């Protein structure tokens, strides 16, 4: 059990190997429509860098559908402004390659040939709520 | 004799030699082989003391100062390529030598200088990097007031000068002037110096931004992410704020008024929707004057704040149809309060707490109140007459909420009041909604409780408001030069009336009545005094104030765009009144029209009463007299034809700003009945 | 080379401090000298290459915190072997530093680390002091090296390994354990496609 709120693990894999599972074999519910992942979406949900959310001791991730929305919703909700990935730079004293930045749409991280990208097409990064995101490669096309 | 960098004394060399050969052809040539290259001067000297003397000599002729005229506006574009293209300053920090040494020229605000010369010189100084800013910025607030004044009005008379001697209009933005923004830039870094250079109290006065939980689908996505403890972010920081480690609303009082950086000019060419844009959307080719908020005025501001609310509310709108759309559930789209007439302090309560705990985001929603019971359309009429109804009620003497001082005619937090926080909670929801709705309340706060809400605690200096009885006495304790322990004989102890008017004794200290003040403890004693008043006192009832502000301000422009006194200014109204501004903007009907016989003599009269019948009037007209954000002529006064000549007296719709006037026969008539009705009332 | 040892727990754990993990997010492009996989859990990077992790708290842990790096065989039937650097890179004249020509991890640009030999299990481990986040930082970045090939005979010969780093006192009590999946490899952004691909596939 996961009734412990300080020590479950975060990351799908370390649920994995928490449950003595792998992901091939899991099962999850989503937090918010508790409808269960498609194993495509689960896979996703790793490569995405999310966290495990628990409720009583019970683990829920998050569904294509629902991340999508409820992100959509936080963009529309909190949105702050816009800078170009050069003055960001600037601002945060740190190159870009570094600083964390996560698809507005799909959450997904951004690699820097994607950061690049927004340096070349002269795109800005949006500040939700305090966090950077940008789009990704997957989400730029469409 | 040529050389490669100058000083006082190879000056001097060709002072003499000059006057002896009636000659300045040499020493033009010099100072213009000088002067041109950035380098002789960057190696030249910080000898501020040497270069006043110098041009404290030089500047006495007229030829030389044509000569330096004409060296300077060669010398910037070079500047500008270092700094743009070579990062000078990254190889030498000396470099800044070069902007210290020309500006120590006094004649850089005469009107040759500023045609060309300066605007060159500011396009070169405003692409300095924020470290070397700082540098400047920090020498500049050891300056005396006057040469602050003097910088400041160097640049306020360029802006000035392009401002008028351009054309701007919809197409043509004063965002696209590379010479006004060049100009602003460097303004805004005298007005840093002007902040740093002020009173500055950071250690004793800072209080903790409370802010108010999301709503849980927001707090999930934020437990999907790892940012379960990191709520605190702040707003829109500047950068310079960030170099220096100083905020504007840091310091206590400046060397210059801040008032004195607004450029009026500007402000009546300047188009804030698009600012706004800018502001939001960074733009390589435009600029933004809301990140220089120190040169707008509070008109200004409020529309550049009135765009963001509106932004929000029709982003909370979007949101609304989409959650309709992929959930069917129906969301109401405005704030809609309803409320009984005999009970509007708890259908508020339990309708604006209700949505709080289930939705704090509604709170952000556009207000619209209906009076249960009546029927008609919230045009912001019915909206105005909530807030004056809960105004009156909040403050009466019977809900001991508040205490009023008669002399400053200014309310205050009862420290007795066993009233709930909700009712605190409240009152301070309902300032945020008028912010966010640009209606004026007729409320009275000293200056105390502007500074408690932007999160600065009150100091003994603010006492000097809000309890003059108290504020006198404890400077004249301070004042006092015996013996306070055996002339005074106070203690550590203080007494405060409760409800029953029965004195409670509270101690500052433990054990307080044991403990006697001593002159070395009395700037102390006042200090934990002026706390005990100012804070620990009403903080109970504050602490809930300040957080049902918050709940509709948190994430608003308002704690960088605005001081304590502009908040005021927002939330009620300026006290300036300009008639001529009304006149122009005051709208006629039931057969009136501006040239109607009657009007004028209306205008004739009320210009020629005193402010007193002029406060009295609009007191009269609007339900307050203070003018709203923007002066008098904001104010869409209807003067409504209220039939032919009677005996009757005027009357007026106070939630509409509407005054029936009748038909009278004769100028003295109207005078009489229109003052009889505004002293009476 | 001692020829058994115990085995360390490697159960996530974060502590009264939230004690968690970063890792700075790289392409998959040929040149990538390092590269980390959150769907595997995994860091692939060249052979003493700059492996840059980041370490995230909730609040800040008490004084003489450390952070201790021990790695172990990811297979179950390998756990109770040391990971021990492979001869032929034991036998090279990089191991120049204050680390063990046997310790496979090192760390870059900090001296006061201490390369420590487990007296009880043998076990081969880095360790330096905790530091704060730099002003206007939210975590600390220290950086790993991994001195020897995954595919390395008489060394790791193609076992996977795990890294488990550890927050402990002054004393070496634990404060909070997290773990990673290491591949030290020639061509990073290749491999960790293919693995990636792999799992993609099943
Ligand atoms: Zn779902
Ligand atoms: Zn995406
Ligand atoms: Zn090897």
């Amino acid at each position: 059990m996961f009734q412990d709120p300080q020590e479950r693990p975060r990351k799908l894999p370390q649920l994995c190997t928490e449950l003595q599972t792998t992901i091939h074999d899991i099962i999850l519910e989503c937090v918010y429509c508790k409808q269960q992942l498609l194993r495509r979406e689960v896979y996703d949900f790793a490569f995405r860098d999310l966290c495990i959310v628990y409720r009583d001791g019970n683990p829920y991730a998050v569904c294509d559908k629902c991340l999508k929305f409820y992100s959509k919703i936080s963009e529309y909700r909190h949105y702050s402004y816009s800078l170009y990935g050069t003055t960001l730079e600037q601002q945060y004293n740190k190159p870009l390659s570094d600083l964390l930045i996560r698809c507005i749409n799909c959450q997904k991280p951004l690699s820097p040939e994607e950061k690049q990208r927004h340096l070349d097409k002269k795109q800005r990064f949006h500040n939700i709520r305090g966090r950077w995101t940008g789009r990704c490669m997957s989400c730029s096309r469409s | 004799k040529d050389v490669t960098y100058l000083t006082e004394e190879k000056v001097y060399e060709i002072l003499e030699l000059c006057r002896e050969r009636e000659d300045y052809s040499p020493l033009i040539r010099v100072i213009g082989r000088v002067f041109s290259s950035a380098e002789a001067l960057v190696q030249s000297f910080v000898d501020i003391d040497a270069i006043r003397r110098v041009y404290t000599r030089l500047l006495s002729n007229e030829k030389i100062e044509t000569a330096f005229l004409n060296a300077l506006v060669y010398l910037s574009p070079n500047v500008e390529c270092d700094l743009t293209y070579h990062n000078v300053y990254s190889r030498d920090p000396n470099y800044l030598n070069l902007f210290i040494i020309v500006m120590e020229n006094r004649n850089l605000h005469s009107p040759e200088y500023l045609e060309m010369a300066l605007p060159l010189f500011c396009k070169a100084m405003s692409k300095l990097p924020l470290a070397a800013q700082g540098k400047l910025i920090r020498l500049w607030s050891k300056y005396n007031a006057d040469q602050i004044r003097r910088m400041m009005e160097t640049f306020q008379q360029l802006i000035t000068y392009k401002v008028i001697s351009n054309e701007f209009n919809s197409r043509n933005l004063v965002n696209d002037d590379d010479a006004i923004v060049a100009a602003s830039k460097c303004l805004k870094m005298v007005y840093y110096a002007n902040v740093v250079g002020g009173e500055v109290d950071t250690n004793h006065n800072e209080e903790d931004d409370e802010e108010p939980i999301p709503e849980s689908s927001e707090l999930t996505l934020q437990e999907l992410l790892g940012e379960e403890r990191r709520n605190k972010k702040g707003p829109r920081v500047d950068p310079l704020e960030t170099e220096l480690g100083v905020k504007t609303l840091d310091c206590r009082k400046p060397l210059i008024p801040f008032e004195e950086f607004i450029n009026e000019p500007l402000n009546e060419v300047l188009e804030m929707d698009k600012d706004y844009t800018f502001f939001k959307v960074e733009t390589e080719n435009k600029f933004s004057f809301m990140t220089c908020p120190f040169i707008l005025n509070a008109v200004t501001k409020n529309l550049g704040l009135y765009y963001d609310n509106r932004i929000r509310m029709y982003s909370e709108r979007r949101i609304t149809v989409l959650y309709s759309l992929v959930q069917g559930q129906q969301l109401n789209p405005y704030l809609r309060l309803k409320v009984r007439r005999d009970h509007i302090i708890d259908d508020a309560l339990v309708r604006l707490e209700m949505i709080a705990m289930e939705n704090p985001a509604d709170l952000k929603k556009q207000l619209y109140v209906e009076f249960e019971g009546e029927q008609g359309v919230d045009e912001g009429g019915v909206s105005k007459e909530f807030f004056q109804l809960v105004v009156e009620e909040i403050f009466n003497p019977d809900i001991g909420m508040f205490t009023y001082d008669e002399s400053t005619k200014l309310f205050w937090f009862n420290p007795s009041s066993f009233e709930t926080e909700g009712q605190f909670t409240l009152i301070g929801i309902v300032l945020g909604l008028a912010i966010y709705n640009n209606c004026i309340l007729d409320v009275h706060f000293p200056m105390v409780v502007y500074r408690k809400l932007m999160g600065k605690k009150g100091t003994f200096r603010d006492l000097g408001d809000s309890h003059p009885v108290l504020y006198q006495s404890l400077k004249d304790l301070l004042e006092y030069e015996g013996n306070v322990e055996d002339d005074m004989m106070i203690t550590f102890q203080i007494s405060q009336t409760d409800l029953f008017g029965n004195p409670m004794m509270y101690d500052l200290k433990e054990n307080g009545d044991k403990i006697p003040i001593t002159n070395e403890n009395r700037k102390e004693f006042v200090n934990l005094y002026s706390d005990y008043i100012l804070n620990k006192s009403v903080e109970k009832q504050f602490k809930a104030f300040r957080r049902g502000f918050h709940m509709v301000t948190n994430e608003s422009p308002l704690k960088y765009l605005f001081r304590p006194e502009e908040i005021e200014l927002l939330i009620c109204g300026s006290r300036n009144l300009d008639f001529q501004a009304l006149e122009e903007t005051t709208e006629y009907d039931g057969g009136y029209t501006r040239d109607s016989v009657l009007i004028r003599e209306f205008w004739e009269i009320v210009h020629s009463f005193t402010d007193e019948q002029k406060r009295l009037f609009l007191q009269f007209t609007t339900g307050t007299d203070r003018a709203p954000v923007g002066g008098l002529g904001k104010l869409k006064m209807i003067i409504a034809k209220n039939g032919p000549d009677t005996e009757r007296l005027p009357t007026s719709h106070t939630c509409f700003n509407v005054l029936l006037l009748p038909e009278y026969s004769s100028k003295e008539k109207l005078k009489e009945r229109l003052l009889k009705a505004i002293t009476y009332a | 080379w001692p020829l058994s040892s115990s085995v360390p727990s490697q159960k996530t754990y974060q502590g009264s401090y939230g004690f968690r993990l970063g890792f700075l997010h790289s392409g998959t492009a040929k040149s990538v000298t390092c590269t980390y996989s959150p769907a595997l859990n995994k860091m692939f990077c060249q052979l003493a290459k700059t492996c840059p992790v980041q370490l995230w708290v909730d609040s800040t842990p008490p004084p003489g915190t450390r952070v201790r790096a021990m790695a172990i065989y990811k297979q179950s039937q390998h756990m109770t072997e040391v990971v021990r650097r492979c001869p032929h890179h034991e036998r090279c004249s990089d191991s120049d530093g204050l680390a063990p020509p046997q310790h496979l991890i090192r760390v870059e640009g900090n001296l006061r680390v201490e390369y420590l030999d487990d007296r009880n299990t043998f076990r081969h481990s880095v360790v330096v002091p905790y530091e704060p986040p730099e002003v206007g930082s939210d975590c600390t970045t220290i950086h790993y090296n991994y001195m020897c090939n995954s595919s390395c005979m008489g060394g790791m010969n193609r076992r996977p390994i795990l890294t488990i780093i550890t927050l402990e006192d002054s004393s070496g009590n634990l404060l909070g354990r997290n773990s990673f999946e290491v591949r030290v490899c020639a061509c990073p952004g290749r491999d960790r496609r293919t693995e990636e691909e792999n799992l993609r596939k099943k």
